[PDB]
RNA sequence: AAAUAUGUAAGAAGUCCUUGUUACUUAAUUGAACGUGGACAUUUGAAUGAAGAGCUUUUAGUGGGCCAUUUUUGGUAAGC
RNA sequence: GGAAUACUGCCAGCUGGGACUGAGGACUGCGACGUAAGUCAAGGAUGCUGGCAUAAUGGUUAUAUGCCGCCCGUCUUGAAACACGGACCAAGGAGUCUAACGUCUAUGCGAGUGUUUGGGUGUAAAACCCAUACGCGUAAUGAAAGUGAACGUAGGUUGGGGCCUCGCAAGAGGUGCACAAUCGACCGAUCCUGAUGUCUUCGGAUGGAUUUGAGUAAGAGCAUAGCUGUUGGGACCCGAAAG
RNA sequence: GAAAUUGUUGAAAGGGAAGGGCAUUUGAUCAGACA
C-alpha cells in the first residue's frame, strides 16, 4: 500500500470543452485549440478557454465599457476583443471608432459600434486578422454584478440580503433589524 | 535540402564529444575516490605511529529505507516518513545529514532502518532501480542525456556524475538528489537476518542507524 | 520499452559511462596498494592490551 | 437493418515486423562430448542404448552410430541433451565420417548407400574397440538404474 | 542578521564577491586526531551491586 | 423526466438513498413553519433576521396607483426622444428650438438626477424633479416644466 | 521546577537615504500616520517536501458509537 | 623474525545449472566491435526440427479428490445467532404529479424581456400572425411625511491575465479588464451645523459625525427547459389507540 | 400453454443435510482454426 498524500483519481476541475452543444461554437473551438497548441502566443491561449466558459462567467460586456477602455493611454488603436455577446449603453453620447471583435453583438451595439464607421468581427475573423492576437485588447464584464451573488454568504454582521420574495415593511424588518425589536443582526 | 548525413554529422561529432568529457570526468572522480580513501587509510596508520588516534569525521550522508508498513502510524512521524519520500514499505532514499535532518532520522527509527552507504551500493542503486522526475512521470535512466536535460544545468551530465553529487553530498545534492525518484527495492533476498524486526537493530531487530551494515541489507534488497 | 540493467549488460554498461572499458582494461577494480610498514606506538599497544 | 454499420473500420493492411536483433551463433557442446566418446541414449528408439560419437552435425544434432553390427545402431542423429556422456573413449581417427551432413538425412526401405556406409565406418570402429577387452560387451548391453542407483551421484 | 547581511554584502560585493549568507544547520564533525601524550587511557569496568543505608 | 431522474438509479439500494440509520420518515421538523422560535431558530436568525414581531403604522386600505409615479434619471432622457429625432437635437442645440420632452407621456413621474446630460438644451415636462435634475438640466440652458 | 505538548519570527508586503501632506500631536516643521524621489536581486537570507496554489456556490448522509496502548475520575470490583 | 590463514569489504574478474516471461511490429535513438567493408547480444524473440491436423489442445457440463466456504434481509457498538420477516412459484407491488421556490446549466433576446387572457388565421385542440395592457427588470432609503445617486479622466493605493514598447535572449518599462485588499466620494435614514430670505415661523443653503441601509460609482435582466434541493398537498409504500 | 409442484424413462451421486469457491482426473458434450 502506499500512504497516499492527496486524493487519487482526481478530475483537474476545469472545463475541457465547452458544456455547449452548438456547432458554430464546437468549431470555433476547434479553430482556436489549433492556434494555441500551435503559435505559443498567450493570448490564443487565454481565448481558447473563455470559449469553453459557461454563461455566468461571461458577463455582457457593454459598448460604453468598450469606450472606456479605449479610452486608456497608449490604446485607442487596439481591437477590442469580448468572449461574450456585446451590448447597447445609450447613456454614452459619443463613441469612437474601432474594431470589436466578439461572439455576439446585439442589434443596438453593433448598430452603434458602426454608426460610428467601426467594424464588428467575428472570432475567427479576427483570427485571420490577428493569429498571435497582436494588438488586441482583451476585455471580460462584471462577474459578481449578478442578482444571485447578493445572497451568497449570508449570516449575522455580514449585510447580505435575505432570500426574500415579497419586500417591503413587514417583510423581515424587524427582530433581529433593530436594536429596539431584540437585537441587531 | 541538405540533413541527410548533414546535420547527424553535426550532431554525431558533438555526441562522441560528450563521451569525451564524460570519459575524462569518470577517469577524474576514480582519482578522487580511491586518493580520498588511502588517504584515510594512512591517516589511521600515522596517527598508530605517532601515539596518536585518528577519528574520522562523521558521516555527511545516510541511506534510509522504510520497513514498516502503512497502517497504525502516528501522525508526527507520519509527516516525517511523507517528507522524506517513504510512503511505502521497503522503498529508499538518501538523505543529506544535519542537526536539522538528524532530527527527523529520530523520529523514525522504529519505522526505517539506515545506515552509511558505500560507493558500491549508490552505484547499483543508481545503475539499477536509478528514475528521474521530469513532469512528474519517473523515468528510468538508461541514457545519459536524460540527465543533463534536467541536472546538466548543475553541471552534472552523466550517471556518474549524479552518483558523485550524492556521495561527495555536493553544493547541489538537494536537486541532484530529489531529482531521484524513491529506490523501490524488493523485500531483502537472504532475508532479514532476524525474528522480529521492530526491535532497534542493537537489540536484535532490524530498525534504526545500522551503520555500515546498511549495505548488506539493501545489497540483498536491490 | 524494456528497461535493461547495464550491470549485467555490456552493451548499456559502456552506453552510459566510456570509463568502464578502460577500467576494466587496467584491471583497477584489483588494484594493488602501496606496500608501507609503519608500525605502532608501544603506548597504542600497551592500551590495546591493557585489562 | 438488423444493426447499424460501424463509424469506422479497421484497416485490412497488415504491418511488417519490427527488424528484429537475434543472430544464430553457433552451439558450443559441453566439454564431456568429444568424438570417441561412449554415449548412453536416454530416451527414444534406441532409448537406453549405449552408442559412440562421431561428429557434431550443422543441426546441432550428434552423429552417433552403434556400431550396427555390435548392437543393431545405425549411423544416426540424437540430440545432446538427450544423452548421458561418459568417460570411456574409443579413437575415431581412422573414421572418415567427411560424408555425413544434414542433407544425408533428408527423408526424400533402404538405400543400399546407407548399407554400404555403414559398413565401412563400423569396421574402423570395430578394429578399435577390440584393443580394449569387454568394450565390445559394454557396448552391447542396455543400460539401465538398477535399485539404489542416484543418478545424482553416480560417475558415468 | 540583516544589518549584518548587508554590511558582509558590501565588505564582500565591494572586494570581489564570495557572498555566502545564509543559515546552515548544525554540521557533522569534521575529522580529528587526538593525542595521548599526557593523556593515556584510564580503564574503566562496571561496578558491584551494594546498599548504602 | 423520469428517464433522467435519480431515482431509477437508486433503484435496487434498499434505503433510496435516504439513509439506514435515519429514515426518511412523515415530517420529523413538524410542518411548515414550525418552531420558527424554538428547534428552528438558528436558522432564521441568520437567513431571515427581522421575521418576527412589528414595526411601522399598520395602512387600512392603501391603494396601490395612489403612489404611482415611476423614475428616469438624466442619464437616459434622450432615449425618450426617437433615435432619428434624436441626433437632429444634439447638434443644433439651442433655444428657439428645443426639443419639448414630456416625460408623463413616456410614463414617468419623477425625473432624478443620475449623470451627465450633453449641453444641448432641453425642454422637460414632468410631474417632480429631484433638485440636481432641475439643476443638471438648467446647466445645459435648458428647463423643467411641471405639469400634471 | 522538567519531559511531551504550545505563541511569534526566519525579508521585495524587505532594509537604508533624501523630505511632502494634516484639522491629530509637540515647547517647537517636534512627532505620528500616509506618501513622492534614490541605493542593494535571487546564498534575497535555515531544513525537508510540494501529482500545484487560491477561491465560490450548492447539496447528501450523520448527529445511539464501541475497542487498544498511554494519561485518568468514580467504584472492593466488573466483559462496570 | 618472516610468512599463511580466518574474518569483513571490493572488482565496470570469469564461468555452470534451473525457473517465469517474449509486450512491441518498416525505418528513425544512445552505442559496441573492426584498418575498412561490414558486424552486433545496442529504442521488447528469433532460428532450426518434429508430432497432430482432431475432440488431439481448448470450452462447457456431471462426478470424484485437496484445501477452503455458517442464512439472507434488517435494526444495531456488535448477528450464523437461543434477535425479527421469509414453506414454495407466478403475476401485481413503493420518491410521483402539481403550486411557488434556491443553486447550477443549456438556449433565445438584452436595458430589456415575456406571441398562446384575448384577437387574427387555419390543411382546425397543431402550426402561423398580433393591438393594448400587464408582470418581472432598469433606484434606493425611511415607521412615515418624504428625499433621491460624478470634487475627480466615475477617484487614490497594492496585486493582477492579456496586450503594447525595447532587447538576440534574460529581462526592463508602458497600459492594465475580471477578481481581491484598502482608503475615499455620491443617495437615503439618524444626529449636528442653520447662509441668502421670510404672510415671525416658515424655509433649509452649506459644511460636518466611532452612527446606519437588502444602495450609486459606463446597467444584467426577462423567458423557456433540465438535474438536484425547498414548502404545501394522500406527498416514497403499507400501519394506531382515537375524534 | 412459463413456474412452483408431479408421474414415467435415461444418466449419475449419496457412512449424521444439501448447495458453493480455486484447481485438476474421469465421463458426456461441443465451437473454432486448419487446408
Ligand atoms: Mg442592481
Ligand atoms: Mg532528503
Ligand atoms: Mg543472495
Ligand atoms: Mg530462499
Ligand atoms: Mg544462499
Ligand atoms: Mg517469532
Ligand atoms: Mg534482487
Ligand atoms: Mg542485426
Ligand atoms: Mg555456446
Ligand atoms: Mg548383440
Ligand atoms: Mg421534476
Ligand atoms: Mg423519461
Ligand atoms: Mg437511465
Ligand atoms: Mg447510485
Ligand atoms: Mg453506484
Ligand atoms: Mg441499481
Ligand atoms: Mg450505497
Ligand atoms: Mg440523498
Ligand atoms: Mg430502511
Ligand atoms: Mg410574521
Ligand atoms: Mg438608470
Ligand atoms: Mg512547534
Ligand atoms: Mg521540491
Ligand atoms: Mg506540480
Ligand atoms: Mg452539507
Ligand atoms: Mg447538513
Ligand atoms: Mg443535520
Ligand atoms: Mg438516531
Ligand atoms: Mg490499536
Ligand atoms: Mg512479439
Ligand atoms: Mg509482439
Ligand atoms: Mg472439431
Ligand atoms: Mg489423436
Ligand atoms: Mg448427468
Ligand atoms: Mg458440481
Ligand atoms: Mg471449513
Ligand atoms: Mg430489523
Ligand atoms: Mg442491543
Ligand atoms: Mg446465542
Ligand atoms: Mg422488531
Ligand atoms: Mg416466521
Ligand atoms: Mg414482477
Ligand atoms: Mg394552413
Ligand atoms: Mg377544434
Ligand atoms: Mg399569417
Ligand atoms: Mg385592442
Ligand atoms: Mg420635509
Ligand atoms: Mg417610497
Ligand atoms: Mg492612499
Ligand atoms: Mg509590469
Ligand atoms: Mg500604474
Ligand atoms: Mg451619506
Ligand atoms: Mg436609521
Ligand atoms: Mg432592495
Ligand atoms: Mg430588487
Ligand atoms: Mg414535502
Ligand atoms: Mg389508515
Ligand atoms: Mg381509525
Ligand atoms: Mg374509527
Ligand atoms: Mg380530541
Ligand atoms: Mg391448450
Ligand atoms: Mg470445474
Amino acid at each position: 500500500g502506499i500512504d497516499h498524500t492527496s486524493k487519487q483519481h482526481k478530475r483537474s476541475g476545469h472545463r475541457t470543452a465547452p458544456k455547449s452543444d452548438n456547432v458554430y461554437l464546437k468549431l470555433l473551438v476547434k479553430l482556436y485549440t489549433f492556434l494555441a497548441r500551435r503559435t505559443d502566443a498567450p493570448f490564443n491561449k487565454v481565448v481558447l478557454k473563455a470559449l469553453f466558459l459557461s454563461k455566468i462567467n461571461r458577463p455582457p460586456v457593454s459598448v460604453s465599457r468598450i469606450a472606456r477602455a479605449l479610452k486608456q493611454e497608449g490604446a485607442a488603436n487596439k481591437t477590442v476583443v469580448v468572449v461574450g455577446t456585446v451590448t447597447d449603453d445609450a447613456r454614452i453620447f459619443e463613441f469612437p471608432k474601432t474594431t470589436v471583435a466578439a461572439l455576439r453583438f446585439t442589434a443596438g451595439a453593433r448598430a452603434k459600434i458602426v454608426k460610428a464607421g467601426g467594424e464588428c468581427i467575428t472570432l475567427d475573423q479576427l483570427a485571420v486578422r490577428a493569429p498571435k492576437g497582436q494588438n488586441t485588447l482583451i476585455l471580460r464584464g462584471p462577474r459578481n454584478s449578478r442578482e444571485a451573488v447578493r445572497h451568497f454568504g449570508m449570516g449575522p454582521h455580514k449585510g447580505k440580503a435575505p432570500r426574500i420574495l415579497s419586500t417591503g415593511r413587514k417583510f423581515e424588518r424587524a427582530r433581529g433589524r433593530r436594536r429596539s425589536k431584540g437585537f441587531k443582526v | 535540402a541538405e540533413q541527410v548525413a548533414a546535420e547527424r554529422a553535426a550532431r554525431k561529432a558533438a555526441n562522441k564529444e560528450k563521451r569525451a568529457i564524460i570519459l575524462e570526468r569518470n577517469a577524474a572522480y576514480q582519482k578522487e575516490y580511491e586518493t580520498a580513501e588511502r588517504n584515510i587509510i594512512q591517516a589511521k596508520r600515522d596517527a598508530k605511529a605517532a601515539g596518536s588516534y585518528y577519528v574520522e569525521a562523521q558521516h555527511k550522508l545516510v541511506f534510509v529505507v522504510r520497513i514498516k508498513g502503512i497502517n497504525k502510524i502516528p501522525p508526527k512521524p507520519r509527516k516525517v516518513l511523507q517528507l522524506l519520500r517513504l510512503t511505502r514499505i521497503n522503498s529508499g532514499t538518501f538523505v543529506k545529514v544535519t542537526k536539522a535532518t538528524l532530527e527527523l532520522l529520530k523520529l523514525i527509527e522504529p519505522y526505517v532502518a539506515y545506515g552509511y552507504p558505500s560507493y558500491s551500493t549508490i552505484r547499483q542503486l543508481v545503475y539499477k532501480r536509478g528514475f528521474g522526475k521530469i513532469n512528474k512521470q519517473r523515468v528510468p535512466l538508461s541514457d545519459n542525456a536524460i540527465i543533463e536535460a534536467n541536472l546538466g544545468k548543475y553541471g552534472i551530465l552523466s550517471i556518474d556524475d549524479l552518483i558523485h553529487e550524492i556521495i561527495t553530498v555536493g553544493p547541489h545534492f538537494k536537486q541532484a538528489n530529489n531529482f531521484l525518484w524513491p529506490f523501490k527495492l524488493s523485500n531483502p533476498s537472504g532475508g532479514w537476518g532476524v525474528p522480529r524486526k521492530f526491535k532497534h537493530f542493537i537489540q536484535g531487530g532490524s530498525f534504526g542507524n545500522r551503520e555500515e551494515f546498511i549495505n548488506k541489507l539493501v545489497k540483498s534488497m536491490n | 520499452v524494456l528497461k535493461k540493467n547495464p550491470l549485467k549488460n555490456k552493451q548499456v554498461l559502456l552506453r552510459l559511462n566510456p570509463y568502464a572499458k578502460v577500467f576494466a582494461a587496467e584491471k583497477l577494480g584489483s588494484k594493488k596498494a602501496e606496500k608501507t610498514g609503519t608500525k605502532p606506538a608501544a603506548v597504542f599497544t600497551e592500551t590495546l592490551k591493557h585489562d | 437493418s438488423a444493426q447499424k454499420a460501424p463509424k469506422w473500420y479497421p484497416s485490412e493492411d497488415v504491418a511488417a515486423l519490427k527488424k528484429t536483433r537475434k543472430a544464430a551463433r553457433p552451439q558450443k557442446l559441453r566439454a564431456s562430448l568429444v568424438p570417441g566418446t561412449v554415449l548412453i541414449l536416454l530416451a527414444g528408439r534406441f532409448r537406453g542404448k549405449r552408442v559412440v560419437y562421431l561428429k557434431h552435425l550443422e543441426d546441432n544434432t550428434l552423429l552417433i552410430s552403434g556400431p550396427f553390427k555390435v548392437n543393431g545402431v545405425p549411423l544416426r542423429r540424437v540430440n545432446a541433451r538427450y544423452v548421458i556422456a561418459t568417460s570411456t573413449k574409443v579413437s575415431v581417427e581412422g573414421v572418415n565420417v567427411e560424408k555425413f551432413n544434414v542433407e544425408y538425412f533428408a527423408k526424400e526401405e533402404i538405400k543400399a548407400e546407407r548399407v554400404e556406409d555403414q559398413k565401412v565406418v563400423d569396421k574402423a570402429l570395430i578394429a578399435e574397440i577390440k584393443k580394449t577387452p569387454l568394450l565390445k560387451q559394454y557396448l552391447s548391453a542396455s543400460f539401465s538404474l538398477k535399485n539404489g542407483d542416484k543418478p545424482h551421484m553416480l560417475k558415468f | 542578521r540583516v544589518k549584518a547581511n548587508a554590511a558582509k554584502r558590501a565588505e564582500a560585493k565591494a572586494q570581489g564577491v564570495a557572498v555566502q549568507l545564509k543559515r546552515q544547520p548544525a554540521q557533522p564533525r569534521e575529522s580529528r586526531i587526538v593525542s595521548t601524550e599526557g593523556n593515556v587511557p584510564q580503564t574503566l569496568a562496571p561496578v558491584p551491586y551494594e546498599t548504602f543505608i | 423526466p423520469s428517464r433522467f431522474t435519480k431515482t431509477r438509479k437508486h433503484r435496487g439500494h434498499v434505503s433510496a438513498g435516504k439513509g439506514r440509520i435515519g429514515k426518511h420518515r412523515k415530517h420529523p421538523g413538524g410542518r411548515g413553519m414550525a418552531g420558527g422560535q424554538h428547534h428552528h431558530r438558528i436558522n432564521m436568525d441568520k437567513y431571515h433576521p427581522g421575521y418576527f414581531g412589528k414595526v411601522g403604522m399598520r395602512y387600512f386600505h392603501k391603494q396601490q396607483a395612489h403612489f404611482w409615479k415611476p423614475v428616469l434619471n438624466l442619464d437616459k432622457l434622450w432615449t425618450l426622444i426617437p433615435e432619428d429625432k434624436r441626433d437632429q437635437y444634439l447638434k443644433s442645440a439651442s433655444k428657439e428650438t428645443a426639443p419639448v420632452i414630456d416625460t408623463l407621456a413616456a410614463g414617468y413621474g419623477k425625473i432624478l438626477g443620475k449623470g451627465r446630460i450633453p449641453n444641448v438644451p432641453v425642454i422637460v415636462k414632468a410631474r417632480f424633479v429631484s433638485k440636481l435634475a432641475e439643476e443638471k438640466i438648467r446647466a445645459a440652458g435648458g428647463v423643467v416644466e411641471l405639469i400634471a
